[PDB]
RNA sequence: AUU
């Protein structure tokens, strides 16, 4: 019955981002509650649908021949529900690559199996989606500190392989988070922590960076920002809702035909930064897309 | 010698076997063209749309596709399954044929005969 | 986190 129940989810309000909270234990009023989904619909089809519905409200750059990479695309079901939703959402012809530590069946153009740290790409990407989560995160035996592992790889991959004007959606939870990733959110024209309405009973959120600038527009302390995120979640219970899943008439990402140009670092003036910040420009080469996974050889 | 997965699955279903689970059902308007295999969900009011790879016996069993180049006609696309048969999408795509003229399933949409 |  809450107004936010008809939305795909809830974004962290600006005043919560401006606080200096100390990290506390996350204690959601509805922790673990299950959502009633449309008949036969998987949780991750519902969750990725709500993420895409929210991304539709932002200034995403959508060039012709868009390039999208999806990390953590596998599942205990052996299929890739999130990849299927991204394939539905993205313009026909969009190149979609997905990856996971474990083998799985995918609708992506190409799938790389192995630790994400083994994944190398010669090309830059327009959109990076990560749903990676380390199962060992469930073994909480000490203070909740910034996590490394795949987050270290994701921070480096964003800084080296995301096109200027590009965007990211990186999944975090109370214990699955990284301070450097929050700091990098300050290198985008805008950012938020987005909670889907179908999984509002979880500390899960997608850290969304919209329109990459390749330089810090604001200085973010990641430890403080995660504490701010948990404070927001602890004081703002969100009602589980699948209301947005029933109207798919405006679901597909609009093909904007965003300009793609190759500019050297030094030609990025305030006029170029303004176009990047408005989702009207992608800066990267347009060479053939080549990917690989490093294989360790042993007896 | 070559393994006949298609025949093995059909024989399994005839013996009372549980259909392959975890076919990925998509959210859609149900106001689509109703064609069998499409670039995006095209379910009409009498169908469900599924991610193609999750409904392919060869993709799901991790076995070679039955054709020289081993090409998959479902991976990366969406398959429309009649709502009355949506409990076994893998079996439906395996036992049915697409009309090369209208793109509808023969016996479940194709009206070229009339 | 894969309800
Ligand atoms: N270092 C790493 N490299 C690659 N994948 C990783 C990883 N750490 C965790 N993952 C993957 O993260 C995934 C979390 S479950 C992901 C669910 C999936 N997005 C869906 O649509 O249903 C797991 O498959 C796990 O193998
Ligand atoms: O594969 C068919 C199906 O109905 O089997 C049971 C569940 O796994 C559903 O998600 C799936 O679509
Ligand atoms: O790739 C999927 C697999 O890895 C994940 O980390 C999960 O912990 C496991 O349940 C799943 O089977
Ligand atoms: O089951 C709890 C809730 O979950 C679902 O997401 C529905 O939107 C809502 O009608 C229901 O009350
Ligand atoms: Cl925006
Ligand atoms: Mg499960
Ligand atoms: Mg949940
Ligand atoms: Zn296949
Ligand atoms: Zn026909």
């Amino acid at each position: 019955n809450s107004s936010q129940a008809w939305q795909p989810g809830v974004a962290m309000p600006n005043l919560y981002k401006m606080q200096r909270m100390l990290l506390e234990k996350c204690d959601l009023q509805n922790y673990g509650d299950s959502a009633t989904l449309p008949k036969g619909i998987m949780m991750n089809v519902a969750k990725y649908t709500q993420l895409c519905q929210y991304l539709n409200t932002l200034t995403l750059a959508v060039p012709y021949n868009m390039r999208v990479i999806h990390f953590g695309a596998g599942s205990d079901k052996g299929v890739a529900p999130g990849t299927a939703v991204l394939r539905q959402w993205l313009p026909t012809g969009t190149l979609l690559v997905d990856s996971d530590l474990n083998d799985f069946v995918s609708d992506a153009d190409s799938t790389l199996i192995g630790d994400c740290a083994t994944v190398h790409t010669a090309n830059k990407w327009d959109l990076i989606i990560s749903d990676m989560y380390d199962p060992k995160t469930k073994n909480v035996t000490k203070e909740n500190d910034s996590k490394e592992g795949f987050f270290t790889y994701i921070c480096g991959f964003i800084q080296q392989k995301l096109a200027l004007g590009g965007s990211v959606a990186i999944k975090i939870t109370e214990h699955s988070w990284n301070a450097d990733l929050y700091k990098l959110m300050g290198h985008f024209a805008w950012w938020t922590a987005f909670v889907t309405n179908v999984n509002a009973s979880s500390s899960e959120a997608f850290l969304i960076g919209c329109n990459y600038l390749g330089k810090p527009r604001e200085q973010i302390d990641g430890y403080v920002m995660h504490a701010n995120y948990i404070f927001w979640r602890n004081t703002n219970p969100i009602q589980l809702s699948s209301y947005s899943l029933f109207d798919m008439s405006k679901f597909p990402l609009k093909l904007r035909g965003t300009a793609v140009m190759s500019l050297k670092e030094g030609q990025i003036n305030d006029m170029i930064l303004s176009l990047l910040s408005k989702g009207r420009l992608i800066i990267r080469e347009n060479n053939r897309v080549v990917i690989s996974s490093d294989v360790l050889v042993n007896n | 010698f070559a393994v006949d997965a298609a025949k093995a699955y059909k024989d399994y279903l005839a013996s009372g076997g549980q259909p392959i689970t975890n076919c990925v059902k998509m959210l859609c308007t149900h106001t689509g063209t109703g064609q069998a295999i499409t670039v995006t969900p095209e379910a009409n009011m009498d169908q469900e749309s599924f991610g193609g790879a999750s409904c392919c016996l060869y993709c799901r069993c991790h076995i070679d596709h039955p054709n020289p180049k081993g090409f998959c006609d479902l991976k990366g696309k969406y398959v429309q399954i009649p709502t009355t048969c949506a409990n076994d999408p893998v079996g439906f795509t395996l036992k049915n044929t697409v009309c090369t003229v209208c793109g509808m399933w023969k016996g479940y949409g194709c009206s070229c005969d009339q």
